[PDB]
């Protein structure tokens, strides 16, 4: 059953060939045939903003406790203050990353980003989002409604499931109970449409002329 | 012997007839084997960790059903048959169907538990009729070596395992009725800061609350009495008795419920390694990866005492009860040093009222 | 919050209370905080009605009736009477007897008067005056080490009281079986004696106080008495030897009493202990003392009324009013068929839906109430719990209806403050505004339905787009101020 | 973080040697003297469960800080134009990237 | 790393108010009532060294993972190839390095 | 249950009202050496990206071309390369402090059974401190640098982008 094996995940690749300069030459092997192959990526960037009180938390709703906090509000102000600095950093970082995605961008307006999206033979409808002039709505592509419909936790997620949390007949769910708690995710200050959308305008100016993001050359 | 009173002396043999057999059988908690439920707790589809008076996984049963059509030996009723009770025990008995004239006939093992078994001082007595327990607890007079017999049939003697012509004074007498056409029937028994408890469960393996003594005593030895019956052992070729007891403890298990509230699975918490895992995970199927135990303090094998050689005693009572005592204005010290005393004696000799200490204790 | 000025004259103060404004300035200890977004607690919705549940007409108690009995027994046989499914009144039972003193550990006065246990254990004995501040907690006296034993991790009460010296009598009876079984009469003791144990001995079931009479024929020098105790039981071991100056010397075990026996490890009677909830386990009866000279199997084993010892006993009187002792276990707390009714409350029919205070059976708290059909509560099951301590529904007594218990809102309201502005721009986040206005307050500005939430003093705006805002609530939206 | 926040919720329900986790027991069977070090010792344990979360919660923002930072370079660097750092984009020879949106982060496809 | 599990290892002869230390002499002197005090603050005082050891390792360990990054750059541009960043690799006019292996790390020696 | 109860019945017992504590230690412990884990597997990963050895590479007689000495670099000379891949040069540092990995289980190997009691290891160990070994030895780490160094040496040069070294 439990077999007990030595663990060596790296080797390397061996080839035979001589190591020798017979007439002063060597033996190498150079490739004959190519193909283009492709590998993801995951940075994270942002990260979940949570906010928590004293005046919930550690004494929900009772005078002789609240009173009793009194004492200890020094810890309850250092508590809420570290927070709002982290939630800041969070925040300034989020902007931060949103202006280095559009640096030198620029647009041409006649785009009717619909009907003309796959130029030179290459595909770029599933990369590009709010295909047309109605751009206001929801510019997310294709490519990303498999990871936002992968995963049911995003903002968007938060947001509806605090939303549902008033009127419902369900008692198991952890969100709610938190929330009352005063321990709430609170939605970033950017929403992921808008950096969807910025995502977006990066790409088609990495594709359309003028070619801000390629270095202005064609694509292909 | 288990009692003190001679009733009858037939059918006895004490010719060293020693064939004493108690069977083994290993006691699997895994999947609701003595557990009880909580007395006003639903839990559904929840992972609970409880402790409670539960019987110890990975050890063994004890068949204590003994049979008998005739004879009465003496070697029935001495150890390991009269067994330890010392803190409770769980019971798993064989309901034995007998079908006589095309009709169902449920009969088995009477359990009695004292502490002394006589007349002062009180008995725990359960006892079957056809479908009906009986759970009485009353100074019994019960004879030098008791007996049950078969309703169903008849035996060569009656039954006699008490001689109280007259009922006796006592606290605890109920009837209680259960699904005749059962397997197996489960019994708790324990007693708690001089209450005696007991739970029962006839349909399924978890238990449930059946009712509370208060005695005031403590409880010391339990035996289960010998049946005789003549449809059960003819020639072997029918059924059979099955009594197994094994000994409680106050252990944490961990308890899984399903949507019905029903006790589905049962872990030790302290059996073994992969219980330890079960119990630290707080799921019975844990994912794959290293996990590590701990409280692993290798147990002493002996026990070294060293003391000084014989010293004279101290005689602190001769000095406490001297004869001349002074004014807290002179209060006197004697200092006592390479000399050995006896706390006991040195309070008890003394005519004391109240000895107290700060910063220390009396143990 | 005061403010002072260079003079030492009070020039502003806020109410710290009155507003969300308000509240914004004590928190800041400023009067023009600097713009930016401040969240406020302390926003749990009000209840608006309370439920109170009792199970119907049940019969007294008559704690007093048992109290003031004429019967008052020793600490050694401390009488006990367990009471359920009965009322009570706290205050009537405290005035009728003649109470003294009435002190609780772990648990007060206060909050026995409308509460629900599941049973109430009394105990009850009279008080020797030389033993009375054995009687102390936590302190190791004759009466707490051999008679009663007082429970200290368990929320009991003690009390003290007293009945008229005359209509008394004492009830002297040792709960021992062994000491019965080897001929232990009643006592021979005066009124108004109270008899107490000083130690408590326990033996096994096989104990028999007499020497064999085969072995005490062959002993010539100190015979120890001998008879016939029952069979399954194991002799004395009295052994033979020579003390160099005598051709047959027998000793026996626990010379010359188990209290003073010099080799307390072979004696099969050991000094014991006694648990909470537990009598004496019995007397320490003296073996040569007791017993019948020259008996060869025909009289059975008894011993003498002196024989047995290890007590003392002492008088109830003190000024004509014999003092008696109870204590009070009180075991299933705020839960149970035992309620206190002197904090009497009409019984009231559950509601639906709404934030109420509850007081099922003794259960306190706030929450809301929705009503299903869910059969999995069987006889003896009632209440649904948590996996971790919380009561998440229960099943009631009379109705037989399900029920669930959810916790009420306790959600926190935002702030966005501007410097140039005296007003606040609130924000009720992952509300309605609907249930905002008739659930928790009622709106004196202009309010409106954003995705974010309910948003106060704000008008709806959003199409503009603003650049560069100092009050952002999140997911693209900011509170802009002109 | 939802285990994060899992624990911060299980936190509320330990004893810290009171007689009961929960206030509502403690103010329903004590009365404001010895309440209060039962009071206090939940206060105290709850506090220092809070001020641990909120260190574990500032070296996680750090983190995460840092690899913002990394997916800040990766943008300029590897998608916008193409530096000559071997092995920085992708493993291999390297020949663009691009970017698109993910739940917490950005997401790059190699080529 | 040696000191700081000494250092961890004399936080535990600390009697935090107590009247001694070590646990033997606790419970060899008090009986489960006064004991348990004691036995309180004892593990108080413990729980408290943990969690501020438990912090100082997160603090320390994000830091070895900064420096191990910076290991895999340093691997990545300076031995296998030579990205044109001026005083990356040593200080002066850079030519090559090799790498080796060393106790926790790795070794690079500049030419 | 070994640093703050050592074995005793009653401090084991008050513990449980703060096991949520310990469960919280225990869980950070393990994600900070899971973090630690993954940078040792991130480091060896990347110390070979585009590796490419020769199989007639009978390293014990061909170890210095070109004029140059990389003997004390290269370890394993010949093809007995299953042993100790350590070079000549990591044995000065392997030398020079004698409390690595290897060290660390040497010593708690020598723990059981001895006459020496002011070691602080075993003191450590026995209250529950344990410096556990990584998931790669230090052996396979030397053996990777190894094949590094004469992937940068010999043909095909894979590390040295395709060019002899000189
Ligand atoms: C409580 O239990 C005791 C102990 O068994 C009972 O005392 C015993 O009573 C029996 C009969 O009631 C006595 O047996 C008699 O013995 C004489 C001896 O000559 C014999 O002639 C009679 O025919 C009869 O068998 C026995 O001696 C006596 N004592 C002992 C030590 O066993 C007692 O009766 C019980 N009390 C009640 C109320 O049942
Ligand atoms: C060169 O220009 C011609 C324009 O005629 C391109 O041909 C078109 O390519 C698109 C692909 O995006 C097709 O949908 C059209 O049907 C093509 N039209 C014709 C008339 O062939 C051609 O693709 C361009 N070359 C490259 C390499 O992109
Ligand atoms: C009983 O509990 C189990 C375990 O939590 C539930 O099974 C989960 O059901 C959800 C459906 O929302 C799935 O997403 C999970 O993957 C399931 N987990 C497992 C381990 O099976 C089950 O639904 C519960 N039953 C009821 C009636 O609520
Ligand atoms: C409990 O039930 C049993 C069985 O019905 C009762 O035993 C019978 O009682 C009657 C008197 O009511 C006697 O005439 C029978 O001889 C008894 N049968 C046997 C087999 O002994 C028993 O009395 C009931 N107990 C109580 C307290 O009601
Ligand atoms: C004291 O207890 C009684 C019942 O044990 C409570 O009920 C009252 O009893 C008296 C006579 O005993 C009746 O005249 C009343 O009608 C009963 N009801 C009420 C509401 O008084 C009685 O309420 C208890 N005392 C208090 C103060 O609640
Ligand atoms: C609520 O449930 C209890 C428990 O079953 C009911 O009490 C008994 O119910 C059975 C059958 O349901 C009746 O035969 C008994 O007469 C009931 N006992 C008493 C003392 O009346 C109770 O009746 C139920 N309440 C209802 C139906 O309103
Ligand atoms: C909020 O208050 C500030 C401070 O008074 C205003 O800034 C002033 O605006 C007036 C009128 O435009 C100028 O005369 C001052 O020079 C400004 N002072 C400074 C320091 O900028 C500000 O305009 C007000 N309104 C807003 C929306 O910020
Ligand atoms: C608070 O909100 C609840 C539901 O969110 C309201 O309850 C319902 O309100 C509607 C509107 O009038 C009624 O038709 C229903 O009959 C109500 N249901 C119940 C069970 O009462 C409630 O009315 C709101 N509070 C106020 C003061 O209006
Ligand atoms: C808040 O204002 C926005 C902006 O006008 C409203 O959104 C419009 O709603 C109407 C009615 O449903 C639609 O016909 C428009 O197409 C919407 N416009 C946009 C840009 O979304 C929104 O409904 C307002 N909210 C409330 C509660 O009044
Ligand atoms: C050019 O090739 C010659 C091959 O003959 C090399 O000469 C050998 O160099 C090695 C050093 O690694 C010596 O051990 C041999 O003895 C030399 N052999 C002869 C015949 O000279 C020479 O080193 C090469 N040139 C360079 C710059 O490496
Ligand atoms: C080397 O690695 C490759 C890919 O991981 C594997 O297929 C091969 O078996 C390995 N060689 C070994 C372990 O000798
Ligand atoms: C390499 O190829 C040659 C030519 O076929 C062969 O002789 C030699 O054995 C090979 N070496 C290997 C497979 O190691
Ligand atoms: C390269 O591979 C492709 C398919 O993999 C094939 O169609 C093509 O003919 C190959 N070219 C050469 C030169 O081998
Ligand atoms: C609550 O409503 C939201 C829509 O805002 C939906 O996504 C979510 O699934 C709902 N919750 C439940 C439990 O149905
Ligand atoms: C017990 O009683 C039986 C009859 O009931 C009698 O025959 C026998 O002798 C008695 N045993 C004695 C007296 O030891
Ligand atoms: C059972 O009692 C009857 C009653 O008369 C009697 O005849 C019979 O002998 C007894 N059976 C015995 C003693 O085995
Ligand atoms: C009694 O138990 C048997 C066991 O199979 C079951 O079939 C029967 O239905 C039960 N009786 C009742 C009344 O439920
Ligand atoms: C006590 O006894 C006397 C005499 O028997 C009697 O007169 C008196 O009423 C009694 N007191 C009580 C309270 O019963
Ligand atoms: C009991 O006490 C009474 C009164 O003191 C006395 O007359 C009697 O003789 C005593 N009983 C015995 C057996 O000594
Ligand atoms: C008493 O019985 C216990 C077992 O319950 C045994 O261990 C002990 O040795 C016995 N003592 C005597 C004096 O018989
Ligand atoms: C214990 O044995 C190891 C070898 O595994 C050795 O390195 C070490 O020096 C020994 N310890 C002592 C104190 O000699």
């Amino acid at each position: 059953s439990y077999r007990f094996v030595t663990f060596e995940p790296f080797n390397v690749s061996f080839v035979n060939d001589s190591i020798e300069s017979v007439g002063g030459l060597y033996e190498i092997k150079i490739p004959t045939n190519f193909t283009i192959v492709g590998q993801e990526e995951f940075i994270q960037t942002n990260s979940p903003k949570v906010t928590i009180d004293c005046s919930l938390f550690v004494c929900s709703n009772y005078a002789a406790c609240h009173d009793l906090l009194s004492e200890y509000g020094t810890f309850c102000d250092n508590i809420n203050s570290i927070l709002d600095e982290v939630n800041g950093l969070l925040d300034t970082t989020q902007l931060h990353v949103a202006d280095t995605l559009m640096q030198g961008v620029t647009l041409s307006s006649n785009l009717n980003t619909n009907l003309h999206f796959d130029v030179d033979n290459i595909n770029f409808k599933s990369l590009v989002g709010c295909l047309g002039p109605h751009c206001g709505s929801s510019s997310r592509s294709f490519f990303e409604d498999l990871l936002f419909d992968k995963v049911k936790l995003s903002d968007v997620g938060f947001v509806e499931a605090y939303n549902n949390c008033t009127g419902g007949s369900e008692i198991r769910d952890l969100l709610c109970v938190q929330s009352f708690n005063g321990i709430k995710v609170l939605p970033p200050i950017l929403s992921e449409s808008q950096i969807s959308g910025y995502t977006t305008a990066a790409t088609v100016a990495a594709m359309f002329p003028p070619w801000s993001a390629a270095a202005g050359i064609p694509f292909s | 012997v288990i009692g003190d009173f001679n009733c009858t002396n037939f059918a006895i043999n004490d010719l060293n007839t020693t064939i004493p057999r108690i069977s083994e059988y290993v006691v699997d908690v895994s999947y609701g084997l003595g557990t009880y439920y909580i007395l006003d707790r639903v839990y559904l589809n929840t992972t609970i960790l409880f402790t409670g008076y539960f019987p110890k996984s990975g050890a063994n049963f004890r068949d204590l059903s003994l049979k008998g059509t005739t004879k009465l030996s003496t070697l029935w009723y001495q150890k390991p048959f009269l067994s330890d009770f010392n803190n409770g025990i769980f019971s798993r008995v064989k309901n034995t169907k007998l079908y006589v004239n095309k009709t169902l006939y449920s009969e088995f093992s009477t359990i009695v538990i004292g502490s002394v078994f006589i007349n002062n001082s009180y008995t725990i007595v359960v006892q079957p009729h056809n479908g009906v327990l009986e759970i009485t607890a009353c100074q019994y007079t019960m004879c030098e070596y008791p007996h049950t017999i078969c309703k169903s049939i008849g035996s060569s003697r009656n039954e006699s395992w008490h001689f109280d012509k007259s009922e006796p004074l006592c606290l605890f007498k109920k009837n209680f009725t259960y699904n005749v056409s059962t397997d197996w029937l489960y019994f708790h028994f324990y007693q708690e800061r001089g209450t005696f408890y007991a739970y029962y469960a006839d349909s399924g393996m978890p238990t449930t609350f059946l009712f509370s003594l208060y005695l005031g005593t403590l409880l010391s030895h339990y035996y289960v009495l010998p049946l005789t019956c003549n449809a059960i052992s003819s020639n072997t070729d029918n059924e059979t008795l099955q009594y197994w007891v094994t000994p409680l403890s106050k252990r944490q298990y961990l308890l899984k419920f399903d949507d019905r509230g029903v006790i589905t699975n049962a872990v030790d918490c302290s059996s073994s390694f992969f219980s330890e895992i079960q119990c630290k995970t707080k799921s019975l199927l844990p994912n794959t990866g290293v996990y590590d135990l701990s409280g692993f303090t290798v147990k002493p094998v002996a026990t070294v005492h060293r003391r000084i050689p014989d010293l004279p005693d101290c005689d602190i009572d001769k000095w406490l009860n001297n004869f001349n005592v002074p004014s807290p204005l002179n209060w006197e010290r004697k200092i006592f040093s390479n000399c050995n005393f006896n706390l006991s004696t040195l309070l008890r000799l003394v005519h004391t009222d109240s000895f107290s200490c700060n910063n220390f204790d009396e143990s | 919050l005061l403010k002072f000025d260079d003079r030492g004259v009070i020039t502003n103060a806020v109410d710290c209370s009155s507003s969300f404004f308000s509240e914004i300035q004590c928190k800041t200890k400023s009067l023009l905080p600097n713009t930016g977004v401040y969240d406020l607690s302390g926003f749990t919705v009000k209840p608006v009605a309370t439920v109170h549940r009792r199970i119907p007409d049940l019969p007294d108690c008559d704690i007093d009736k048992w109290l003031n009995n004429f019967n008052v027994p020793s600490p050694l046989n401390w009488e006990r009477k367990i009471f359920s499914n009965c009322n009570f009144n706290l205050s009537t039972l405290l005035r009728l007897v003649h109470t003294d003193s009435f002190s609780c550990n772990n648990f007060d006065e206060s909050k026995i008067y409308g509460s629900c246990f599941k049973s109430i254990v009394l105990d009850k004995f009279a008080i020797p005056n030389s033993r009375r501040s054995d009687l102390q907690l936590g302190s190791s006296g004759f009466l707490q080490s051999s008679n009663y034993k007082i429970d200290t991790t368990s929320s009991s009460c003690q009390l003290y009281y007293s009945l008229p010296a005359i209509n008394v009598t004492i009830n002297n009876y040792n709960p021992s079986s062994w000491n019965r079984r080897y001929g232990f009469n009643n006592f021979n003791l005066s009124s108004h004696s109270v008899v107490y144990s000083r130690y408590c001995f326990s033996v096994n079931n096989t104990f028999c106080p007499c020497a064999k009479p085969s072995f005490a024929s062959s002993c010539k020098s100190h015979k120890p008495p001998s008879a016939s105790c029952p069979i399954g039981t194991n002799y004395r071991s009295c052994e033979s030897t020579t003390v160099l100056d005598h051709t047959d010397w027998c000793r026996c075990s626990c010379l010359p009493d188990p209290i003073t026996a010099y080799d307390p490890r072979s004696c099969s009677q050991k000094k014991s202990l006694v648990g909470v909830g537990e009598h004496c386990a019995g007397f320490g009866v003296d073996e040569e003392k007791c017993g019948v000279l020259d008996g060869s199997y025909n009289v059975s084993c008894l011993c003498s009324t002196d024989a047995f010892l290890g007590w003392s006993y002492d008088t109830c009187v003190s000024n004509n009013r014999c003092n008696i002792f109870s204590n009070f276990i009180l075991n299933g707390i705020n839960s149970g068929t035992t309620c206190s009714n002197d904090l009497l409350q009409p019984n009231t029919e559950v509601f639906t839906d709404v934030c109420v205070d509850y007081d099922l059976y003794g259960i306190t708290g706030q929450g809301i109430f929705k009503e299903v059909s869910a059969v999995y509560y069987n006889s003896w099951q009632n209440l649904l719990y948590d996996f971790n301590g919380n009561i998440i529904g229960f099943k009631d007594f009379v109705t037989n209806k399900t029920y669930n218990i959810f916790p009420c809102y306790a959600g926190r309201v935002s702030a966005a403050f501007h410097q140039n502005a005296s007003s606040l721009a609130l924000l009720y986040r992952n509300l309605k505004c609907s249930y905002v206005l008739n659930n928790i307050s009622l709106a004196t500005q202009p309010y409106f339905d954003s995705y974010l939430g309910c948003v106060f003093n704000a008008d709806n705006l959003t199409d503009y787009s603003v650049s560069s805002c100092a009050l952002r609530m999140g997911s693209g939206f900011c509170v802009d101020y002109n | 973080n939802a285990q994060a926040l899992n624990s911060l919720l299980q936190q509320l329900f330990n004893k810290f040697g009171a007689i009961s986790s929960s206030l509502q027991e403690i103010l329903s069977r004590l009365d404001a003297l010895e309440a209060q070090v039962q009071i206090d010792r939940l206060i105290n344990g709850r506090l220092t469960a809070l001020n641990a979360y909120v260190s574990q919660q500032l070296s996680d923002i750090s983190l995460v800080k840092l690899g913002a930072a990394l997916a800040m370079e990766k943008v300029n660097e590897c998608v916008k134009s193409q530096s000559p750092r071997i092995n920085f984009c992708g493993n291999g020879n390297h020949i663009l990237s691009l970017v698109q949106n993910a739940p917490y982060g950005l997401l790059f496809m190699h080529f």
